[PDB]
């Protein structure tokens, strides 16, 4: 079965930082992109990172770069995400998310409801 | 005059090689696009017919050359045999189809490029028609307004002011508008690539063109007969021999969408 | 939160199940080798049958 | 025997009689443009429509050719499984409204729509909407987001309507730049995309959509010549 | 109170994962050990079926064996005689878009259905002589993925809407409905008895269904990626499924858990459908690839290919009596092989 | 065209050389 469970929480002061975590477990984990996506309270669910299977391509959304990094290790089948400089803006729940399927360029995964290879999420207060 | 002789000995077996040369390329590229069933497109139609025109063309001329060229039994200044009037009749004829049909490939390109919805296919059937049925009509009232009027030595005088348009016309024409149709799709062509690069890739479709429209008859295609003969024999006897062949190998053992295919249909054994 | 009530039809229904009676994977793979070998001999693609009775040629 | 050989001549001109329906069938769909008309929830695809249930169809000709455009209504947010049923259309019009953070929404639909390995021969007809609607847009909000908008020249190539704030004009080139840096990074030449800048009333859309079609084949039919 | 249920659900479904590994005592590879292997298949296109415009999505044989009926992405369903190949009807559809089509046991119906979330019926007899629209099951919220007749008045359809459906065709009213997936229901088999049907989702999961009841019994997990074809074996014990992520399995029913993984290193594309042979032996499979493979079902050996078709390999159906197998394509060719 | 042209040109130095190896072979 293909579970994935994230770790870390707040609250942290602005200007803080914090380090999540993802767990895979259930599926290859060298073969997928992964994602990290989040939820401001009262928003959807919107794009934040994602980082491809060897771990070359990286991207990030407008308002994070520079201040986030996103990093996989292939061996023990961990996503770390390293969020430096936060803002109160950033308070939201943070999924990990996985590509539907491998070997693969595109990704269909910030489905606001209701998407099965995301986690449950880990809460982020600044 | 043996030493000019000599010369004509030898322009005449360097295009017997060529023709031969083009005729199996050709028949090796019919079957190809003939045999393979997923290859039956209204283009490779084209391609395919061109190729038997060049076909056509080749054995038309053997023959030819085979029926006015002996070992020396003949006087040759007053020669005839029925056998020479067919055999020229058959030459003009196959030289016409040879040339529409290489008009009726830049006609369909165009045709392709100056429509706005992939229809009608009436171009395809108005073309195939008519590609095979000008050469027809001409040499056909060509060989009649012979047998009306002119009966002479094999029928191959051209210094008749007459009666010889009835083929130099059509041909002139068809060389000049395929030189038009050839200078709109160049165009089209480089308002499509918008520069290192770009250029390269325009310059092979240039050099890929030529040979399919024939555009290596231009230079001497509004001349008074002469005076070319020193540069133009080789250039459209000796070089335009292989034009059957060098079509073949860019059209068909060229072209991915055929490698593809024979190399699945080998590799699946 | 009424969002709760999907977890609350997922623990029904994960409770409703692991009430089923498992059988030994030994048994269910000997009784799967027993069915493909009961009927070889019907089956026209392991065994081909002879040009004569195949409707297709 | 008598029966079944009438039994044999039944079936043969039964099947004559569909496949004469089906020859007169194959020139219809022949010379169609079949267009995927594909939205996002802010952009307003519907002006678009006005202009020309699991699916909707819109038929309209322009220059004696045939148009059909089809718009999704009442699917999930779910796309990965019938977006492949929309491989062979001629183009897909990706209507996206400038202005959550709806634009890096869009980015990333297009990127998966490009990046796709069914739709990577499928062409893509980008209306960049609201044009106007960010004229009323002076307050200093397109800095939250993308902050690589701040050393941003706008493109002299280019020339915006006449009578428009600067302010307009690169933040439109700046978001065409986006969605051209997406479609030029693949490195194909198989399938093409076509920017356009459009608003709520306008008359050129549909002409434009013609245009596009017309390129999109002349380009399919000079790739089958190997002349590009 | 959330992470309450969620905290018990994560120990329920601990407690049922260690029963599965108490029930599991050897593999079928230990089993089906010393038994022999069956060679090299090599099958022949005998027919091949032309006369759809645009990519077929689904196609359908008939308990006679004899007939099918097809469906492609032009607007059109062609009933085919496989052994003459002539063509019996053809059927213009009101939507093009249609990614399924169904054959009645009895002969006398033909069901399809796609983007439109409809399952149209089409009555074959019609006793005027005219193929014409007989029923019109409205009521689904997404597009209809799969549909399958248990009786001439009762139809099971799958949605991208993550439900199921039992339909009363001559009433109209769906009699049940069949609420456990969390993504779109791609597919599904029914039991030779139809009291039960499988079906795989996008949730990488399947589910083994009571139609006259009308819960999940079991839910069987193991794929990565997403379910695309799901079949019975001949006797009703076990089904296979393909996903995503190139790889098929055997899933069997009283121990509840996968018994067997058909993969292979140098196939990176997805299975688009599957289907077993009369005796269960062969298991074929359809892939992105454009190719079909013969799987040994007993021992996860490749026994034989399928090569012979241009474009992706969309459907795939071996006839009820076992004497012959179709695919079909997205490069609109219907092929029959031997 | 000018494998008509070719066919001239060879013929008519054909008959030349003809008339010429006619004529002074008779002669001489
Ligand atoms: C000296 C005479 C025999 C030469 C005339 C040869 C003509 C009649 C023959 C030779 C090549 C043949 C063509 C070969 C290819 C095609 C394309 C096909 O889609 C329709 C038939 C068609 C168009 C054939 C028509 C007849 C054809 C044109
Ligand atoms: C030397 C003889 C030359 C004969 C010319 C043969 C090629 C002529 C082709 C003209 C066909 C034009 C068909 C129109 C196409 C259309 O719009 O339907
Ligand atoms: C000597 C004969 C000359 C004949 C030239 C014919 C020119 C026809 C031009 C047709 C235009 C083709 C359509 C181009 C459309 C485009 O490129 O956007």
């Amino acid at each position: 079965q293909v579970q994935l469970q994230e770790s870390g929480g707040g609250l942290v002061q602005p200007g803080g930082s914090l380090r999540l975590s993802c767990a895979a477990s259930g599926f290859t984990f060298s073969n997928y992109k992964m994602n990290w996506v989040r939820q401001a309270p009262g928003k959807g669910l919107e794009w934040v990172s994602d980082i491809s299977q060897s771990g070359a391509s990286i991207s990030y959304t407008g308002s994070v770069k520079g201040r986030f990094t996103i990093s996989r290790d292939n061996a023990k089948n961990t996503l770390y995400l390293q969020m430096n400089s936060l803002k109160p803006e950033d308070t939201a729940v943070y999924y990990c998310a996985r590509c539907p399927a491998p070997f693969t360029r595109d990704c269909f995964d910030v489905t606001s409801t209701t998407y099965a290879y995301r986690g449950q999420g880990t809460q982020v207060t600044v | 005059l043996a030493e000019e002789e000599s010369y004509f000995s030898t322009v005449k077996i360097i295009y017997t090689v060529g023709h031969s040369i083009s005729i199996v390329a050709l028949f090796v590229a019919i079957t190809i696009l003939v045999a393979l069933r997923r290859l039956h497109c209204p283009r490779n139609y084209v391609h395919t017919q061109l190729f038997t025109t060049f076909i056509l063309k080749a054995g038309a001329v053997f023959l030819k050359d085979a029926a006015l060229f002996h070992s020396d039994d003949t006087d040759h200044c007053s020669f005839s045999t029925v056998l020479c009037k067919v055999s020229v009749a058959a030459s003009h004829f196959a030289t016409m189809t040879n040339f529409s049909w290489l008009l009726a490939e830049a006609v369909y390109l165009n045709c392709l490029l100056a429509s706005t919805s992939p229809s009608s296919r009436r171009a395809f059937w108005w073309l195939v028609l008519a590609g095979w049925g000008l050469p027809v009509l001409f040499t056909g009232t060509w060989v009649s307004c012979k047998l009306a009027f002119e009966d002479i030595a094999c029928w191959d005088l051209d210094d008749t002011s007459p009666y010889w348009w009835i083929i130099k016309g059509p041909i002139v024409l068809s060389v000049g508008v395929n030189f038009g149709l050839f200078l709109n799709i160049i165009r089209i062509l480089v308002r499509k690539l918008e520069t290192q690069s770009q250029y390269w890739r325009l310059s092979k479709s240039t050099l890929f063109l030529i040979p399919l429209f024939g555009i290596h008859y231009i230079i001497f295609n509004f001349l008074p007969d002469n005076a070319g003969l020193g540069i133009r024999l080789p250039l459209e006897l000796g070089l335009g021999s292989f034009q059957g062949f060098i079509v073949a190998i860019l059209y068909c053992f060229l072209n991915q969408e055929v490698r593809t295919e024979i190399s699945r249909k080998w590799h699946g054994h | 939160t009424a969002s709760i009530a999907q977890a609350r039809k997922l623990v029904e229904q994960l409770k409703m199940e692991a009430n089923i009676d498992r059988i030994k994977v030994s048994k269910a793979a000997a009784d799967l080798m027993a069915y493909c070998e009961a009927h070889a001999k019907e089956d026209p693609l392991l065994t081909p049958v002879p040009a004569s009775e195949n409707p297709f040629r | 025997t008598e029966d079944q050989r009438n039994e044999e001549k039944a079936q043969r001109e039964a099947n004559k009689k569909i496949e004469k329906q089906l020859q007169k069938d194959k020139q219809v769909y022949r010379a169609t443009h079949r267009l995927l008309l594909l939205g996002a929830g802010e952009s307003g695809k519907n002006t678009i429509v006005k202009q020309m249930s699991g699916i909707f169809e819109t038929k309209f000709q322009v220059d004696k050719v045939n148009f059909h455009m089809f718009d999704v209504g009442a699917q999930r947010d779910e796309r990965r499984k019938w977006i492949q049923c929309f491989n062979d259309v001629t183009a897909i019009i990706f209507v996206v409204a400038s202005s959550t953070n709806r634009l890096q929404a869009a980015l990333k639909l297009f990127d998966s729509i490009w990046n796709n390995k069914w739709l990577r021969d499928t062409s893509v007809i980008l209306f960049l909407n609201k044009q106007d609607l960010l004229a009323e847009k002076v307050l200093a909000k397109i800095e939250d987001y993308f902050p690589e908008f701040a050393r941003y020249t706008t493109p002299e190539d280019a020339t915006p309507e006449p009578g428009e704030d600067p302010r307009v004009t690169r933040a439109k080139y700046f978001i065409r730049d986006e969605f051209l840096r997406i479609s030029t990074a693949s490195g194909d030449g198989r399938h093409y995309c076509y920017p356009h800048f459009t608003c709520a009333v306008d008359t050129e859309n549909i002409r434009r959509v013609f245009n596009d079609c017309r390129d999109i084949i002349q380009r399919m039919h000079l790739r089958q010549y190997e002349l590009l | 109170e959330l992470d309450q249920l969620r905290q018990e659900a994560e120990q329920l479904k601990n407690q049922i994962r260690d029963a599965r590994k108490a029930c599991a005592d050897a593999t079928l590879s230990q089993i089906t050990n010393n038994i022999d292997p069956v060679g090299r298949i090599q099958m022949r296109t005998r027919r091949t079926l032309r006369g759809h415009l645009a990519k077929i999505y689904a196609m359908h044989w008939g308990t006679d064996s004899r007939l099918l009926v097809s469906a492609s992405q032009d607007g059109k369903l062609i009933i085919w005689d496989s052994y003459t190949t002539n063509k019996v009807h053809a059927i213009p559809l009101r939507s093009s878009w249609v990614m399924t089509c169904a054959y009645a046991p009895s002969g006398n119906y033909v069901a399809c259905g796609g983007l439109d979330n409809i399952c149209s019926i089409y009555n074959l007899k019609t006793r005027e002589g005219n193929v014409r629209v007989s029923r019109e099951l409205a009521g689904h919220t997404g597009y209809l993925s799969c549909c399958r007749f248990l009786d001439d008045n009762q139809i099971v359809t799958s949605s991208g809407d993550t439900t199921c459906a039992l339909w009363d065709i001559e009433t109209g009213q769906q009699t049940t409905t069949f609420t456990g997936h969390t993504g779109d229901v791609m597919s599904l088999s029914l039991a030779p008895d139809t009291r039960l049907f499988v079906s795989g989702a996008c949730d990488a999961s399947a589910k083994l269904w009571d139609v006259r009841e009308g819960m999940c019994r079991q839910t069987f997990t193991g794929h990565e990626s997403d379910i695309n074809a799901i079949c019975f074996f001949p006797n009703g014990n076990a089904f296979a499924t393909g996903s995503d992520d190139a790889t098929c399995r055997l899933f069997d029913l009283r121990a509840d858990q996968e018994l067997m993984t058909y993969s292979h290193d140098n196939i990176i594309c997805g299975i688009t459908s599957v289907s077993f042979s009369k005796s269960g032996r062969l298991l074929l499979a359809g892939y992105d690839d454009f190719n079909c493979n013969v799987w040994d079902a007993l021992k996860a050996d490749r026994a034989g290919v399928l090569a012979g078709h241009d474009n992706r390999v969309s459907c795939l159906g071996v006839t009820d009596d076992g004497m012959a197998v179709a695919t079909g394509s997205w490069d609109s060719f219907l092929k029959i092989w031997n | 065209y000018a494998d008509a042209i070719f066919t001239n040109s060879y013929r008519k130095v054909l008959g030349q050389l003809s008339a010429r190896k006619l004529l002074q072979d008779i002669m001489s």
